[PDB]
RNA sequence: UAAAGUUGCUGCAGUUAAAAAGCUCGUAGUUGGAUCU
RNA sequence: AGAUACCGUCGUAGUUCCGACCAUAAACGAUGCCGACCGGCGAUGCGGCGGCGUUAUUCCCAUGACCCGCCGGGCAGCUUCCGGGAAACCAAAGUCUUUGGGUUCCGGGGGGAGUAUGGUUGCAAAGCUGAAACUUAAAGGAAUUGACGGAAGGGCACCACC
């Protein structure tokens, strides 16, 4: 019994995708089956930005931000519950979560 | 008492409608069981084929109810076959009746050589279909006989046909299957286009169209 | 799918006798080996001395002691 | 038994049996 | 209309039309409603021919006027725009008004309140009034639809190629023809403008009856 | 149809589609039976008289009934030649 | 490839007979597909059909009136004696009052009754009701 | 919890249906009125229908309720709704059509109308939502 | 022997119930486009 | 409890390149190849054709970047009562009792068993071909209702907590 059309992973008209690593467990993952995510964040946390902006010795400095790419196998992004199951009709839909407001 | 609820059965009560064929001829769905008593009366004769315990799974223990399949004929042309499930068994050959007689189709029959006298035989090779189990009917020479299982025996006799050779494939040990795959082959038989029948269709003025005066009075 | 040559009778039957050997009861019949381990040989019946007398206990779930003897 | 390790201990008897049926016995 | 001068589609109408926008359609096109189109401009708008449509709608007239009993043709809106104009087509008529929420089951659940056993059915959108054209289906149903560019015709008999979106348009589509069944029926002429103006079957919006109860 | 003798034998006579010419079958409950008016050409009333069609719900279900109507009206006269 | 013509061309008579097409394409042409159409036609299954005629092999365009259950082809074309007919009438054909068994013989492209009339046998080239 | 079970909601909706001309926004004659018309063998029954009675008035005099429809209210909405402008909104002096609708209503012998004004068709074709 | 359309030429199957060679080339075999009164 | 495991520190063959062997994978789309017919929709990669209008090559064509379309192969996606199937599902897994377009390989209830033996290839590990005696009435596929889960998300309770 096939769960899903696709075989959960990205492959189209290709034989082999070389593997990489899970950030969390180092596990070998093919890269199109692998769940990314990338990740723009601030350095300093939202009472650090207040601490800081007095401290600077500069005026409007702005704060780097940090940029990641982080990539899981099923088990580490199931566990962590960056991806949860849903339901044999809601499956389907690929639509990227609401995060918009 | 009948008091009919739909504009069908006032006309078969108000004896606007001469026979069932009318109705036939016009593809109107039959909602009320009285019509098919109007009309063939006495000549029906019901059959129950089988009994059937089903059960469902709950927290407390399986719930058993009982599925009956009866058939129902005149003999004459005319076939029906219904099932109904229910908690009692009386109850559930009631249904079955009722809705055994309400899905009542009519059955043609040809001749396997020269045309003389009544026709005897199914009037070409005809095949229903019914999960895994198919049914082929295939026209007989007359005194030949139904050679055929029990169950599409019993239906075939309801029908009217008096000859017929009969074949079957898939798994036949599901009465419910086999029965409605025979039912759908003699079903198809008014519904294969013959030579005979590329004759230009003269239409004919609807029940509804023609006495919708006498409907608007009652 | 089956080959529908006008020309392929030689390959039909060859193919037909080839698969005739995956049939259990075909196999049985023809290989010899099932008639020579046969006790009988093919016999419908046998004449035998009864050396002894035993008792067979029933398979599960039936309990009983089935009367034999061995020839 | 899983059938990948039933293959691999059937291999090991085959491998011991040659080892002990030697050819030049 | 075959070809006959009487029903000829004359100048005010063309000017009603046009005023209305029923010859807008919209970006997409049906593979079966391309027949009625008459060229898709710029701003992937297409145009609907409006000969074909006055032909499609005076087929529609001559089938309602061949029913007998004018209680058994049935009119039925879902969306807010038409409400208004099926009850006034039903009180011009002598039709059966559906408007609002058609109820599964009217068709062939014989024992409810609402049965009712319409001889032909006529729907504003096929697409909004999927329910009662699914229902058609059961009971030996024919179905009248007003369809757009980008419109199923599944069970859809007569489609009347028309500007669907508009409250303009379905009003004046829905006054035309009361207009034109009236008119084959022998009840209003032809030699006179209607009495009633088509402006009598548009949609309300609550906004603009806001405005106009502050205007005194 | 009929025997040797020339007597006929049936039950009924089923009516066919008039656009695929498909025998309409008693419990085939999507074919329609439609009439449409016939005017006068001087006055354009309803003259009484009517033309019957009669479709079959396999092409109702392929969404083909609209452009079969149009045909046949166009045939019987009915739809403007330039349509 | 390509192998037998008069299959293709059965197959997309049947295939669009049960779309309810009105007019079918069929390409190429060939004599032999033109004897089976003639033979269909003569009985009142098609219609009329004409032959475009461009340079290479042709095509045919057929009008369709909805009689038509089932048109097929039997490959390969097996030898059938006149004492053999009726096996394959019973096998082919669905009742004795209507369809027929197209044969190519000797004296030319006919139905199976034809060739019992004209008492001679052939080969099976397919059979139409 | 002050939910009303589908009893008190019913018998408030039937006695408003049959007897709205006689009921009020006041609480003490609606309970009165409803011990005249209706058979309620409980006092605090009677009590909730009358409370809902009112609280229904009120919205009802408030504007249309998704529920039940009076005769008079329905004659009244009927009233409301032949509404007539004295001049038709379709009547323009100018309506502006692009050269396409005036081709087609050349193709359909109708260019003679001048009441049409050709407008400038847009110059660019940008009719997509940006993918993305 | 029939039942067995469970040896299937008529007339069986090969995604998940038993099953299509890891892939390609290729001899024999099988099959092969129209057209001549 | 016990770890000869999962965890952590090291660490040998190996992991890397060249030359000889080995020919096995859930080597999978668990779906042979060639050809014909049979519904829509929007994208996408390559080539070609046509067309308002923005940009760069300071001017001009013309060529690049966009925009709107058409044709042909290709990887796919959505939808459909085209039709199939036990169903899951499949525009092929359709055009099959209305059964024949050509052709190759290959299966015959579950185990014994891909085992023994013979043959053959390899340095070896092993690869290919490949049984029987005997034993058994079921093994298995898809789906349905329950019960469980050291699975996910909600709700309620001073016989729960705060
Ligand atoms: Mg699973
Ligand atoms: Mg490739
Ligand atoms: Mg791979
Ligand atoms: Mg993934
Ligand atoms: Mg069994
Ligand atoms: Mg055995
Ligand atoms: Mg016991
Ligand atoms: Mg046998
Ligand atoms: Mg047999
Ligand atoms: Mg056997
Ligand atoms: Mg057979
Ligand atoms: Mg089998
Ligand atoms: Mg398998
Ligand atoms: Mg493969
Ligand atoms: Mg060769
Ligand atoms: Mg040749
Ligand atoms: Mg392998
Ligand atoms: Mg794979
Ligand atoms: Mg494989
Ligand atoms: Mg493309
Ligand atoms: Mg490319
Ligand atoms: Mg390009
Ligand atoms: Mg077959
Ligand atoms: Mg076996
Ligand atoms: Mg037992
Ligand atoms: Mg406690
Ligand atoms: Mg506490
Ligand atoms: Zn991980």
């Amino acid at each position: 019994t096939k769960k899903r059309r696709n075989n959960g992973r990205a492959k189209k008209g290709r034989g082999h995708v070389q593997p990489i690593r899970c950030t969390n467990c180092a596990r070998c993952v093919p890269k199109d089956k692998a769940i990314k995510k990338f990740v723009i964040r601030n350095i300093v946390e939202a009472a650090a930005v207040r601490d800081i902006s007095e401290a600077s010795v500069f005026d409007a400095y702005v704060l780097p931000k940090l940029y990641v790419k982080l990539h899981y196998c099923v088990s580490c992004a199931i566990h962590s519950k960056v991806v949860r199951n849903r339901s044999r009709e809601a499956r389907k839909d690929r639509t990227p979560p609401p995060r918009f407001r | 008492e009948w008091m009919p609820v739909t504009k069908l059965g006032r006309l078969v009560k108000d004896m606007k409608i001469k026979s069932l064929e009318e109705i036939y001829l016009f593809s109107l769905p039959i909602k009320e069981s009285e019509i098919i008593d109007f009309f063939l009366g006495a000549s029906l004769k019901d059959e129950v084929l089988k009994i059937m315990p089903v059960q469902k799974q709950t927290r407390a223990g399986q719930r058993t109810r009982f599925k009956a399949f009866v058939a129902i004929g005149d003999y004459n042309g005319h076939v029906g076959l219904g099932v109904k499930c229910s908690k009692e068994v009386a109850t559930a050959i009631r249904g079955a009746i009722i809705l055994a007689k309400l899905s009542i189709v009519p059955v043609r029959r040809g001749y396997w050589g020269n045309k003389i006298g009544k026709p005897h035989t199914v009037p070409c090779k005809v095949t229903g279909r019914c999960g895994s189990v198919l049914v082929r009917l295939i026209p007989a020479p007359r005194g030949t006989g139904i050679v055929s299982a029990p169950v599409p025996k019993k239906l075939l006799m309801m029908a009217g046909i008096d000859d017929c050779y009969t074949s079957a494939r898939g798994c036949t040990a599901t009465l419910g299957n086999f029965a409605k795959a025979t039912f759908d082959a003699i079903s198809k038989t008014y519904s294969y286009l013959t030579p005979d029948l590329w004759k230009e269709t003269v239409f004919t003025k609807s029940p509804y169209q023609e006495f919708t005066d006498h409907l608007v009075k009652t | 799918g089956k080959c529908r040559g006008l020309r392929t009778a030689r390959k039909l039957r060859s193919h037909r006798r080839d698969q005739k050997w995956h049939d259990k009861q075909y196999k049985k019949a023809h290989l010899g080996t099932a008639l020579k381990a046969n006790p009988f040989g093919g016999a419908s019946h046998a004449k035998g001395i009864v050396l002894e007398k035993v008792g067979v206990e029933a398979k599960q779930p039936n309990s009983a002691i089935r009367k034999c003897v061995r020839v | 038994m899983r059938a990948k390790w039933r293959k691999k201990r059937m291999r090991r008897l085959k491998r011991k049996r040659r080892k002990m049926r030697q050819r030049s016995k | 209309s075959g070809a006959l001068d009487v029903l000829q589609m004359k100048e005010e109408d063309v000017l009603k039309f046009l005023a209305a926008g029923t010859h807008l359609g919209g970006t997409n096109l049906d593979f079966q409603m391309e027949q009625y189109i008459y060229k898709r401009k710029s701003d992937g708008i297409y145009i609907i021919n409006l000969k074909r449509t006055w032909e499609k709608l005076l087929l529609a007239a001559r089938a309602i006027v061949a029913i007998e009993n004018p209680a058994d043709v049935s009119v039925i809106s879902s969306r807010n725009t038409g409400q208004r104009a099926v009850l006034k087509f039903a009180a011009a008529t002598g039709a059966t008004p559906i408007a609002g929420r058609f109820t599964p089951g009217t068709f062939t659940n014989q024992i409810q309140a609402a049965f009712r056993e319409p001889r032909l059915l006529v729907v504003t959108d096929p697409r909004a009034d999927h329910q009662p054209l699914t229902e058609a289906s059961y009971v030996n149903l024919p179905t009248i639809a007003l369809c757009n560019t980008d419109s199923p015709l599944r069970y859809v008999d007569i489609a009347i190629p028309c500007n669907n979106k508009g409250a303009h348009s379905v009003g004046l589509m829905w006054w035309m023809l009361a207009r034109e069944v009236l008119r084959m029926r022998g009840t209003i002429s032809r030699e006179h403008p209607w009495e009633v103006m088509p402006d009598l079957y548009f949609y309300r919006d609550p906004e603009e009856i806001e405005k106009e109860e502050q205007a005194a | 149809m009929q025997n040797d003798a020339g007597e006929f034998v049936d039950l009924y006579v089923p009516r066919k589609c008039s656009a695929s010419n498909r025998i309409i079958g008693a419990k085939d409950h999507a074919s329609i039976q439609m009439n449409v008016a016939e005017v006068d050409k001087v006055t354009g009333r309803f003259n009484g008289q009517f033309k019957t069609y009669a479709i079959c719900g396999a092409i109702r279900r392929m969404g083909e009934s609209d452009d079969s109507i149009l045909r046949l009206a166009k045939a019987d006269g009915i739809v403007s030649k330039n349509f | 490839v390509r192998m037998n013509v008069l299959a293709d061309a059965l197959k997309s008579i049947n295939n669009a007979e049960k779309r309810g097409k009105r007019q079918v394409l069929i390409r190429p042409c060939s004599k032999v597909i033109v004897r089976f159409l003639t033979v269909m036609m003569k009985h009142g299954y098609i219609g009329e059909f004409e032959i475009i005629d461009d340079h290479r092999a042709g095509k045919i365009v057929v009008n369709l009136t909805g009689r038509l259950n089932k048109c097929g082809v039997i490959s390969p074309r097996f030898d059938v004696q006149l004492k053999d007919l009726e096996k394959w009438q019973n096998n082919l054909l669905p009742s004795r009052q209507f369809g027929f068994i197209v044969l190519t013989t000797s004296a030319g492209i006919m139905d199976h009754e034809e060739a019992r009339r004209k008492h001679t046998g052939g080969k099976i080239l397919g059979f139409f009701f | 919890g002050r939910v009303r079970t589908k009893t008190v909601k019913k018998a408030a909706r039937v006695i408003i249906e049959k007897y709205y001309t006689r009921l009020g926004n006041d609480f003490h004659t609606n309970k009165r009125v409803c011990e005249e018309i209706a058979i309620i063998p409980s006092k605090k029954l009677r009590n909730k229908i009358a409370g809902y009675v009112t609280h229904l008035m009120k919205r009802i005099q408030r504007g249309p309720v998704r529920g039940i429809s009076i005769k008079l209210q329905e004659e009244e909405r009927e009233r409301r709704d032949n509404y007539v402008p004295e001049v038709s909104a379709l009547d323009q002096e100018i309506i502006e059509v692009d050269p396409d609708t005036k081709e087609m209503l050349k193709l359909l012998d109708f260019g003679s109308l001048s009441n049409l004004q050709v407008t400038q068709p847009t110059v660019g074709m940008n009719f997509k939502t940006p993918r993305g």
